[PDB]
């Protein structure tokens, strides 16, 4: 009954993935050994969405861990919750991809990918009715980006009628940790445009801003950043995992949020978010959550929503709440902020409510916005790509892996077209 | 005899149905396990000894909502085979409901319905509960209604529908679903009671003094209306109205089968003590726009027929007086082709109230079902909404993917335009 | 008097027989040691004091299945000489069963049967249990049937057969065995009840809510059918059917002796509480394809005769009503040369249920035995299967090795073709 | 009642044989002294299938141990379980065969074999109704191959109506331990084609692969490899030794699996097979077993089943299982993998179920597949033979034992014909 298959590719993908798994096990009352020690029958009712049931009262993540480097795998296995994963679901190379999309997509990744495919087929067979796939990775490196994209293509070919979801961490110029990021992102974005049904644009810069400005966190770590992403991930599939008053799964969300096939790039947000000191001076109420969610400072993509228009927003609420209140607050936001919503889609907001709140909170919210302002993210990337490509800088490496210049030209064109399309509907 | 079969489709339909079945149980003294420590037979089959089973089928394309019923308080009330569930929902897509996903489950549900109907010896007809906006509530129900119409033919079908609001809309694609279901609703339904969540919310806040009304509050209220409709079959009083009778009185032309329901009095325990809720008063309150179940202005429309269904400590004479008073009120206008527009029912049983409910216990209540041209306004706004989105073909591709054709949309819109025009025509004086 | 002799051949036959004998014991209050702390005499001989012995012979060419019986719970029920075992099985080879291995044991079994029959003073006939697919169930049974036909002549022989499934087939050579046994079955059997494991499995999952039904589940169900058939001899009620009577009613032409059996109601303890299992209902359920013991579509066939055998709290009038209702159902068609196609039996004893069984205890049950043209479809698929393999002469050499001739195969196929043609003919209207 | 007579010829045959005996004694509750110390009456019911009952509550294997070298015998006698064997059943030469099929078949073996024949006649006389013979050996050496084949021929001449089964370990080129293997294999294969009723093709390479890849065993030994073979051997005759729900003995299996007389070369498989670490993350269920068994990686012959078609598969299940489930899983496999099954044999799968599972497991499965892909194994061997024979390399040794070139020509022809026949039915 509606199983999701999880895939983690490259370092970032793996680490965020681990965080996601940790949170989800806690949520469903699963301990580091795979045993259920929860309180409520609701925690086990839909356990099969994310876990396969093994012999002797144990649960194992329907998760595939992929990397061209074994170090990441080792790190995962040695982590808290590392032992819950199926040993046969770790699919690793020995070499690494050296921040080269071509190595990940055409060379080393190509050699690797068949094992992964074999694993995932088995994982699909195991599930009674697989609704689809969730891939966590980055677009700026070689494995997550090149290998990941390749894997996606393969998956879609074999499962063309299933939902294909990605949580893609994009490279920003402020927090620019690598040189060839523009290339890797450009190449991967293109592929994503044709083969994913929904893509959550996660930005490290935005995460840092959230941590520093909102969470008041003097020294955020990648772990802390990852936590935010994990929360967001949990939010989307809450309706699949628990009961509720109004329920929307992955498909329902896509259908309401994607009016044209290409426009499936979301700016996610999560509410509430408070400092430890500033927690006592707040109201645990729906109007507050709503206020938080639509704010630009709470979006996980480095784009100003006020620089574009919202095509659609999907809001997913967790906790015991008044439907009327939710409906009033959502109507208020669209009436007051009329100018930030496209006028040819009346009721730009879709609402879903799950009765089970996350741990530690009485209420929570997850926001998925499809904004034309996401073009900003792509534009910057394009610019950076141009800056390098105009001089054919670092191209030789990619060509050594069998790539031609023409592919670069194509990808760039494609991305530009996508950008244009978004602009068109923005008006 | 005189049985009515209830069909509850999709989330909304299921949840309303739960409330309804809670209410029926309380009314007939049936416990949540089917035991009763007669008229109840209109809603319940009886098996062996100390067991009563609802004459109902619950259907959803996803398991979640029905699964609650299976786990929950009334798990023993229904036999498992009457609670029908698929694996994947219609995802707010009419096409998925009517074709792709619905074609897998429809036969099964029909078979079960037939089995249920074979057990009943005086079938009055069907009560169908569903939303207009959801993919299952629209697409599946439409399909189901067609099949029922084919198989059973001249049996009366009554559908209670959660029609989408002007402002307070929860999904984006609602107007599409609403338009598509309406087309089929026209030909296969005998009487359709539209209801609007926004209106219910207003009522709950204004009349019941509830800060934050949730769906559970709405559903309970909705169930009461159904009870009023079926009380004439489930009990007996001074003046009685069967379903066929009701149809005869309330429906002047085949297509014009969209009465608005309104219930009175809806009051709090403390607020009611002070009020002297007389027959005249409640009747007067029925014809006021603020207590309506659909957002729209009757003052801007004309009445064609009203059924007034009274229950509890009521006598004919005072009902007559109330009717007379209503006649003399200039702001309530009736069409010239209806010299008397009142069908009146009076039943002896006072409305029973659900423990922990929002409504206070009253000696008398009334449910008015009135066919007014004013409801056409709702259709106008919905049509307008549809027209914008369709101008850009927004979301259309999805529907096409699941086997729907673009021409169907246009056809549906045309049908609704024609219906609105028909409604306009009946209005005008000669 | 009125005795029936049971013969259980091969694994399948043995295992069904075990279930049957468990059921009979429970029905007559006979303990597993033969002691009973009258009608039971139809199934049991009685010896000395406090001992009853089944009128049965168990045969297999291998010791394993029978050895279980010897070691097991009912070791004292049967005397050792009634449990007959060779050393080597027929290895899914008809030839080995009928000739090579079977010729060593057949005389012995016949002698024992004769001894058994000499003890009975009003022999009604034989109940023969065996599979169509196994080398022993096919080859040995065929041989045995010939001999019985020779020795006894005009005694009625009734064979209950586990006919192979369309999809769910456990051995490769099944179609060969099935075809070969059928040829002999035609001439030497008076009535043959075919049964299909796949159908039983479906029933167990759908009607009994069993995730994983095993052979023990099937066998128990099968035994019930046999009990219904023989209840008219083992008890007495308002309307009675002897075996000869049954044959007269159910068999319109000598070759057309293949009725389909179906049993109703098959329900779980919890699922049954809610259901109001009336005579009309169960009768209706009998004529539905989903409850059939053979996979095939009656809607695509025509009924020639149906025997309805009711048991428990049943009266004639309501049976008549049920029959009338069935008559008016367009989807159940009877051939034009049968203006009334209903033989009806009614017995006072409710079906007794085996402790730890899958079926719930009911006040009334029914076993319908109906001769429909639809069963010919099974033969068609089996024939098709046979024809492919024979096209390549696949496995044929084995049979030849054990003394079978190729011409026999062809002969057998021809016989079945002729039979199918005969079945077609009777179908058509004039 | 259905006694099996066991024969072990040459080193490999002896060692595998020993393993087989060890497992079987454990299964039937027999200790190293021959005394029954089991729990269940089912363990003794059919003890006579493999054991003769001696004086004083002791059981002795109906086993004949044959070798041209006494070292092997010594090794066996000194092993754990060595003392259970009848001393008079050890039939040994002093010289050895020096990896020469001719020495084993015509010379030393000829001199030896009459003693063996005498022993086996006695062993046959002892048994009330001998169903047939099981010979364990290799085709690549001199004793097991030449002497073994000779013995088989002799046996069949005297018992033409009995079932003749072999577990034959074939030489692979990857794990090529000897030079004249191609010759010995070719000569023996030919003989096997005419005189054995069913032949289990065991390949060392495949065993190693199983051990390394599936069992995750860093350092497999021959003992470990042997264990697998022993398990498989036990599987086939489970229906003869225990009760069950659907029972198939050696004859029933042959009749269902061999549609034409020559095509009796099986690729065996055994399920389940798991690592010690990966044991906790699995489901003890029939669908899983089924999944494992039909996989190419779990076949004990170095052939890809996807390179041919299955003529027949026989599956033997041990443990308490649902027949329905078994039937569904077997139908599913044939419907989904339609292209790997010959289309002119409907229901290519035969099923048998024994209620008694092996020790340590609740359920187990043994797979016998008759695949046209087995031609690959023969083809390689043929090629290798050709490579040597074209230059008459090492022939002189064989000719010194009385062999002529013509025999080689014949054998090669025969093998080629067999290969052709398999190809024919593959289509
Ligand atoms: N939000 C997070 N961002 C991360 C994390 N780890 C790395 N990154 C960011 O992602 C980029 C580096 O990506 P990766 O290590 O994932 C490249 P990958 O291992 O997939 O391929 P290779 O090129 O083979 O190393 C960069 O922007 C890092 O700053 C993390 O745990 N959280
Ligand atoms: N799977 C196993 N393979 C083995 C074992 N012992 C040997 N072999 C393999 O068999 C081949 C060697 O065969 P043998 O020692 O049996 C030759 P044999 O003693 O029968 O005759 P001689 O020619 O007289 O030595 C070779 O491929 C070995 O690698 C064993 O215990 N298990
Ligand atoms: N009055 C009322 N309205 C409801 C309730 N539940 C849902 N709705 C309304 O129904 C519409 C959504 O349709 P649903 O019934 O949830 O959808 P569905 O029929 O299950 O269709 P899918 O989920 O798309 O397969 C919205 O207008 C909701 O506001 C309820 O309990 N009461
Ligand atoms: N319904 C049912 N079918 C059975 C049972 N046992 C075996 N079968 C079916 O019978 C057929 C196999 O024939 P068997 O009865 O086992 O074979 P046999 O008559 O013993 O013949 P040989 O063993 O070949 O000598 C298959 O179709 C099995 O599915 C049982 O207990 N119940
Ligand atoms: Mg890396
Ligand atoms: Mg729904
Ligand atoms: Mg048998
Ligand atoms: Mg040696």
């Amino acid at each position: 009954m509606r199983e999701i298959v999880h895939i983690q590719a490259g370092q970032c993908g793996n680490q965020i993935g681990a965080k996601f798994w940790e949170v989800i096990s806690d949520e469903h009352g699963i301990d580091p050994t795979g045993s259920y020690h929860g309180d409520s029958d609701l925690q086990l009712e839909r356990i099969n969405v994310y876990y396969n049931e093994a012999a002797g009262n144990k649960y194992v993540p329907r998760a595939i861990l992929v990397d061209l480097e074994p170090g990441t795998m080792d790190s995962v296995r040695s982590g808290p919750f590392g032992q819950i994963f199926r040993p046969d679901n770790f699919v690793f190379g020995q070499s690494g991809a050296g921040n080269n999309w071509a190595k990940g997509h055409y060379t080393e990744g190509a050699e690797l990918v068949d094992s992964v495919l074999d694993v995932v087929r088995k994982e699909s067979e195991s599930c009674d009715c697989l609704q689809g796939f969730q891939l966590t990775h980055s677009l700026g490196g070689g494995t997550g980006s090149g290998m990941g994209t390749l894997l996606i293509s393969k998956i879609r070919e074999e499962y063309p009628d299933r939902i294909m979801n990605t949580f893609s961490v994009v490279p920003s110029p402020k927090v620019s940790d690598t040189v060839v990021e523009p290339y890797n992102a450009t190449l991967s974005v293109h592929q994503l445009v044709e083969n994913t049904d929904e893509t959550y644009c996660i930005d490290n810069e935005a995460l840092y801003d959230i941590c520093f400005r909102t969470l008041k966190l003097t020294t955020p770590t990648y772990g802390d950043l990852n936590h935010l992403v994990s929360a967001t991930m949990s939010g989307v599939t809450t309706c699949l995992r628990f009961p509720g008053q109004l329920n929307a799964d992955l498909r329902k969300l896509a259908v309401n949020m994607v009016p044209f096939p290409r426009l499936h790039f979301f700016m996610p947000g999560f509410a509430p978010l408070t400092s430890r000191g500033s927690q006592q001076y707040r109201a645990l109420t729906v109007p507050e959550l709503t206020q938080q969610m639509f704010d630009a400072k709470n979006m996980m993509a480095a784009c100003d929503p006020r620089h574009g228009r919202y095509l659609t927003v999907a809001a997913v609420f967790r906790g015991r709440m008044s439907m009327k209140e939710v409906d009033e607050q959502m109507l208020n936001v669209q009436n007051k902020n009329s100018s930030y919503f496209v006028e040819w889609i009346p009721n730009n907001v879709k609402t879903a409510v799950c009765d089970i709140p996350p741990r530690g909170l009485k209420m929570s919210a997850t926001f998925i916005g499809n904004s034309t302002a996401i073009q900003e993210l792509f534009k910057r990337i394009s610019e950076q790509f141009t800056a390098m490509f105009r001089r054919k800088a670092f191209l030789h490496w990619y060509t050594g892996e069998g790539m031609d210049e023409m592919e670069f030209t194509e990808a760039e064109s494609n991305m530009n077209d996508l950008v244009s399309e978004y602009q068109q509907y923005q008006d | 005899m005189r049985e009515c079969i209830s069909i509850h489709v999709g989330q909304a339909g299921v949840q309303i149905g739960n409330a309804c079945w809670e209410l029926y149980c309380l009314e007939h003294g049936i416990q949540p396990d089917g035991q009763m420590p007669d008229s109840f037979n209109t809603f319940f089959s009886e098996t062996g000894a100390g067991k009563h089973v609802p004459r109902a089928v619950f259907v959803d394309l996803e398991p979640t909502v029905i699964d609650e019923v299976r786990t929950g308080t009334y798990r023993q009330l229904f036999h498992p085979e009457q609670l029908i569930t698929g694996k994947e929902d219609a995802a707010n897509n009419y096409a998925r409901g009517h074709y792709t996903i619905g074609k897998e489950i429809i036969d099964l549900v029909l078979d079960r319905i037939r089995k249920l109907a074979d057990q009943c010896t005086g079938l009055q007809g069907f009560l169908v509960f569903h939303s207009f906006g959801g993919g299952t509530g629209s697409g599946f129900t439409s399909l189901l209604m067609e099949r029922l119409s084919v198989d059973y033919g001249k049996k009366s079908k009554l559908e209670f529908s959660i029609y989408p609001a002007p402002q307070v809309s929860t999904a984006v694609v609602e107007p599409y679903n609403s338009i598509l279901t309406t087309h089929t609703t026209l030909e296969h339904s005998d009487c359709a009671f539209m209801v609007d969540n926004e209106a219910i919310y207003d009522i709950c806040r204004r009349n019941l003094d509830i800060e934050r009304p949730t769906y559970t509050n709405l559903n309970r209220l909705i169930s009461q209306i159904v009870s009023s409709i079926t009380a004439s079959l489930r009990f007996d009083g001074a003046l009685n109205v069967d379903l066929t009778e009701f149809q005869t009185n309330l429906v002047p032309y085949p297509r014009i089968h969209f009465p608005l329901a309104t219930y009175a009095p809806v009051i709090s325990a403390e607020k009611a003590y002070h009020e002297q809720l007389s027959v005249a008063e409640i009747t007067n309150a029925c014809f006021e726009p603020a207590n309506q179940m659909v957002k729209c202005d009757p003052r801007h429309g004309k009445y064609m027929a009203c059924c007034l269904l009274y229950r509890g400590d009521v006598v004919p004479k005072d009902v007559n007086a109330a009717i007379a008073t209503i006649k003399t009120k200039r702001s309530i206008q009736f069409v010239d082709w209806c010299p008397t527009g009142f069908k009146v029912g009076i039943n002896y049983q006072p409305p029973t109230v659900v423990p922990g409910g929002d409504l206070a216990k009253v000696q008398r209540a009334v449910c008015m079902l009135s066919n007014t041209t004013a409801i056409a306004e709702a259709w106008a706004r919905l049509d307008h909404k549809f027209d914008l989105m369709y101008a850009k073909r927004a979301f259309v591709h999805w529907y096409v993917g699941e086997g729907m054709e673009e021409g169907e949309f246009s056809e549906a819109r045309e049908d609704m335009a024609a219906l609105e025009k028909d409604y306009e025509e009946v209005g005008v004086d000669s």
